[PDB]
């Protein structure tokens, strides 16, 4: 994906409408069942794939 | 004041996963065979590397650290195992470890993929997933440069290191259709339909069903080939049901003790 | 009460529900195919077979998707990997 | 082939006469009995007859055959079993395109009789099973039998494709289709001779589970082979009767006039003709080709669809005494085929104010399947009048699926009002504001006294 | 070189998808 | 560096796909069909073969002999 500032061909609905298209929520949100449970979380959780970094402060 | 009595509909059945329904049972019991399949079931893994020559361009606990992930076939010899941490053996035993092997030179000219092929197994039935595509590759090698080690493969569960997980991925699931609203939609028609929803295209989630229990739980269990998919599901129910046969007798124990 | 027309005749009129009916092929009982093993007078088991793709096609039972992975999407782009010729 | 040498008893294979001509069978039995003739000669000669496209030749001149199995041939039983064994298979393929001046049980006598004679000499052989598994579906019963006496060819010598074909038939009477397009799968990969056009039952079962691609492309390679074949060219145009404002002229044309000529004896090609002059109010040719797409058929299925036709041809013309017996006939016959003889009883008992017996007729219609016609039927032979719920629960079912479509309501509103008088009084005053205004956009018309004397009410 | 032609085909589409400039979620400066 | 040899989400082996999936972009496919081709399903094994930077191939250049 693409993530240039100022692109302006790139907002929020647009995407939407293609996430929307793969089978999930448009807003990202999804339906999890809690691990320990396994009942649904009556919250929807906004869930995704995101980029994390380990920063060299380790403890 | 007894059991309920479940059900079982097996709906997809390959060599990879499987997709089965279960009936007539508590939230909990499907739930806590879910959390068996993953952390658990035992399984046959790479558990222990001795490093005789290594001079690849990754480290060293990185050979072995990607030789544990390497999924073994385990169906017909892991219920045969100790655990090694139970056997008698001074070192290691044929009833508690299979031993494994690699001897690798690039010789050649061209990179050499150090792939699962090269992990010569002591035993013919508890090898990597090779037997019926490509290999697990655990490193490349330049012109002269090499890899020997031996290492040993022992019994173990997902609740020590997730290399003994035999499940891909475990797809629980139940009641489709929103009928105990479980969930609280904000705008449930923005939601696709459910694999498994009973429902037409017109309305968006069922009505709500107020005197009502879980049931028919959906499961989609996809091995990482280290035991059949099936098998991962008797095995679980098996160790599920030896725990608490375990916990029963320590129990009666604790209560005849008192 | 008022006189609501009795429905004495077809004024919709119901060709709507006669020629969506899907009528079944049952000009012989046996399915236009003669059960039968002396008739086969002729015969194509020789090599080099009279056959067509319009009758390979048939064999099969069922083999005949998700499309939109081709799509243009100005803002979505391709990878890059190691080469060893560059820059 | 087409002159072949018949033995002698001085100089044999010295005379040939040739298969071009028509010539009689009755001095055929002399001359082969004459001079002393092997019993193969015989079996050939048939087969040439058959050629030649005669049905009847090769079926007479092979039943004088057993009289003279074993003169003088030295042990050759084995032809004479042969030749009986097409005494006991073609009787029961010419049972059923039978002629008018014979009967079933005339053909099913002869392949009774002569098939325990044919096992005399050889018993369960690789056509013998064949005769006792198609005798069921002569007559209609024990279905498992005749699928357990197919079976046992696969395990005796199978050394043909329709050897296995057998099964498929049953499998299909059985409502199959999963087990019958498994079987008829075999039958074109081997590509077997066989006049039939084997690949026309083949693209029969590719009507069902949605595979209108697949029947085409049989029906599409049938019709290349062989054109005389009307089982593949009447499938085309049930397979294009769905479409009416689309591909019209390829409906009542090329795939009813050409149908038509070549084969005028076809009750189904008749039917489809018959249905097809009727939007066109030409109704001077639906009773006369119904009355012939009646007479020749046996199974119920075409027959009530015959008769159908008939009574609504009769029921546009205001001739319903005529058409009454024809809609019985049409659910006595085969009920469970469509809706729509269930339907036109409906609308036909409204005659003569025996209304009571269309409802009860009605009632199976709503079992397949509602439609936005069939609610106003009940609605209008409504016998519900107060505290009767057994007969107002179905009348206001079958409003509210009128209320919420729009075709053309007129009256809908005004029979809406008329049950909700004894529930809440708002109902029926929301349906009488409508209905009010309801009548004033067709033209202009003053609402009756009847409909504002009640809203006032 | 197959992300030249895709970025090509694909940017065309702003010209081509001239029927509706209709949605909300982005804005811009007109000054004076 | 080099492939990892189970999706680190659900556990997926992928460690056998990255050559495969090289093949299957010297074949024209998108990326989107190689990965399908492959069978991976969910949206976890998915970014593993996107998002792997193939890093050996670069240490492979630093020989130690010959
Ligand atoms: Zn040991
Ligand atoms: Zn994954």
């Amino acid at each position: 994906g693409d993530a240039t500032p100022f692109n302006d061909a790139v907002n929020v609905q647009k995407i939407s409408n293609l996430l929307s298209d793969y089978g999930y929520h448009l807003r990202g949100n999804e339906v999890l069942y809690n691990g320990f449970t396994g009942r649904k979380i009556t919250s929807q959780i906004f869930i995704g794939p995101t980029y994390y970094q380990r920063l060299k402060h380790m403890v | 004041p007894y059991a309920n009595q479940p059900t079982v509909r097996i709906t997809e059945l390959t060599d990879e996963n499987v997709k089965f329904i279960i009936e007539n049972t508590d939230l909990a019991v499907a739930n806590s065979i879910r959390r068996v399949f993953i952390a658990e079931v035992p399984i046959i893994a790479i558990d222990w590397v001795q490093i005789d020559a290594n001079s690849s361009v990754l480290h060293d606990e990185f050979i072995a650290h990607r030789l544990g992930l390497i999924p073994l076939t385990s169906d017909d010899i892991v219920d045969k195992l100790q655990y090694s941490r139970d056997c008698t053996c001074e070192e290691f035993c044929p009833e508690c470890s299979v031993e494994f092997t690699l001897d690798v030179r690039c010789n050649e000219d061209q990179t050499r993929h150090v792939t699962s092929r090269d992990l010569i197994s002591n035993s013919p039935r508890v090898i990597p997933v090779t037997s019926r595509q490509d290999d697990i590759l655990i490193v490349k090698l330049r012109k002269g440069q090499e890899l020997r080690l031996r290492a040993y493969a022992k019994k173990g569960f997902g609740k020590e290191h997730a290399k003994w997980n035999p499940t891909a991925g475990v797809a629980f699931e139940y009641d489709p259709d929103n009928a105990l609203r479980h969930t609280v939609y904000p705008k449930p028609e923005e939601w696709p339909k459910s694999e498994y929803s009973e429902l037409d295209e017109d309305e968006s989630q069922a009505p709500y069903d107020p005197n009502g229990k879980p049931e028919r739980f959906y499961y989609n269990v996809e091995s990482c080939g280290s035991l059949r998919p099936e098998t991962i599901v008797l095995s679980a129910l098996s160790g599920l049901k030896k725990k608490l046969s375990d916990l029963q007798t320590q129990l009666s124990h604790e209560i005849q003790s008192d | 009460t008022y006189p609501f027309d009795q429905n004495r005749f077809v004024q919709y009129k119901a060709t709507s529900l006669e020629k969506q009916h899907k009528h079944d092929l049952l000009t012989e009982p046996d399915l236009g195919v003669t059960i039968d093993l002396i008739n086969p007078d002729t015969y194509r088991i020789d090599p080099n077979v009279l056959l067509d793709p319009a009758d390979e096609k048939l064999l099969e039972e069922e083999i005949q998707r998700s499309q939109q992975h081709a799509k243009v999407v100005p803002w979505m782009r391709k990878t890059e990997y190691i080469s060893t010729e560059f820059n | 082939r087409g002159s072949i040498e018949i033995p002698l008893r001085d100089t044999d294979e010295v005379i040939e006469l040739d298969f071009d001509q028509l010539p009689e069978g009755d001095e055929v039995i002399s001359i082969l009995k004459q001079e002393h003739t092997q019993l193969h000669i015989w079996i050939a000669l048939a087969l040439e007859y058959y050629k030649q496209g005669k049905t009847e030749e090769f079926v007479k001149l092979l039943e004088a055959a057993r009289i003279d199995g074993n003169l003088d041939y030295r042990d050759h039983e084995k032809d004479q079993m042969t030749c009986l064994d097409t005494l006991a298979a073609y009787y029961v393929q010419q049972a059923r395109k039978e002629k008018n001046k014979d009967n079933k049980k005339d053909l099913i006598t002869q392949a009774t009789l002569l098939y325990t004679m044919a096992d005399k000499i050889i018993m369960y052989d690789q056509n013998h099973l064949l005769g006792r598994a198609c005798f069921c579906l002569l007559e209609g019963d024990k279905m498992d039998q005749a699928d357990a006496q197919f079976h046992f060819v696969l395990n005796q010598s199978p050394n043909n494709i329709p050897a296995l074909l057998g099964k498929a038939c049953i499998s299909f009477n059985k409502k199959d289709y999963r087990g019958a397009l498994a079987y008829y799968k075999k039958a074109l990969r081997t590509n077997p001779g066989c006049p039939a056009e084997v690949r026309l039952g083949m693209g029969h079962c590719f009507v069902k589970l949605n595979k209108l691609e697949k029947a085409r492309l049989a029906f599409s390679r049938a019709l290349e082979l062989n054109s005389k074949c009307v089982g593949a060219l009447v499938g085309l145009a049930v397979l294009e009767l769905n479409n009416k404002e689309a591909d019209s002229i390829k409906n009542g044309v090329q795939l009813l006039s050409r149908a038509y000529t070549i084969d005028p004896s076809n009750p189904m090609v008749l039917n489809h003709l018959a249905n097809h002059f009727f939007f066109k109010k030409d109704y001077s040719k639906v009773q006369h080709l119904a009355l012939h797409a009646f007479h020749n058929t046996e199974v119920e299925a075409m027959q009530a669809e015959s008769c159908y036709q008939l009574a609504r041809s009769f029921h546009v013309q205001e001739d319903y005494d005529q058409a009454f017996q024809y809609y019985y006939q049409a659910t006595q016959f085969a009920s469970s085929s469509f809706v729509l003889p269930f339907f036109g009883l409906g609308q036909m008992y409204i005659y003569r104010g025996d209304k009571e017996n269309a409802s009860q007729c009605f009632e199976k219609v709503l079992k397949a399947y509602p439609n936005n016609y069939e609610t106003m039927k009940i609605l209008g032979s409504l016998y519900a009048a107060s505290e009767d719920q057994e007969k107002r629960d179905i009348a206001k079912g079958h409003l509210k699926k009128v209320t919420e479509q729009y075709p053309d309501d007129v009256e809908a509103w005004i029979e809406l009002a008329q049950i909700l008088e004894q529930t809440d009084i708002q109902g029926a005053l929301s349906a009488y504001g409508t209905a009010t205004r309801i009548l004033q956009e067709k033209v202009q018309a003053d609402v009756p006294p009847e409909i504002l004397n009640n809203v006032g009410a | 070189e197959w992300n030249i032609v895709e970025s090509e085909k694909a940017l065309v589409a702003e010209s081509h998808n001239m029927k509706n400039q209709q949605m909300d979620p982005f804005t811009r400066r007109q000054c004076k | 560096m080099i492939i990892p040899v189970r999706c680190f989400t659900c556990g997926k082996i992928v460690g056998n796909k990255w050559e495969a999936y090289l093949g299957l972009l010297q074949a024209e496919y998108t990326e989107g069909d190689a990965l399908d081709a492959l069978g991976l399903k969910r949206y976890c094994c998915r970014r593993m073969l996107l998002a792997h930077v193939d890093l050996i191939e670069k240490l492979l250049n630093y020989a130690p002999l010959e």
